[PDB]
């Protein structure tokens, strides 16, 4: 649902940023 | 309503796609730069 998809969005993008 | 919640989930998915594609592309291109160096 909304909570899990928001958490997935957040951790995916923070992983992208930290790798960057 | 349930339809409004579905619209919100769709907006969340569209934002996910907008934010991840360009970041991955930039990561790949400058990783190629890394490989050349």
């Amino acid at each position: 649902r909304y909570a899990e998809t928001d958490r997935r969005y957040r951790d995916d993008n923070m992983k992208l940023t930290d790798e960057y | 309503a349930l339809q409004h919640w579905r619209t919100k989930i769709a907006t969340n998915g569209r934002e996910w796609e907008e934010r991840n594609r360009a970041l991955r592309n930039e990561k790949e291109i400058m990783a190629r730069h890394y490989a050349k160096l």
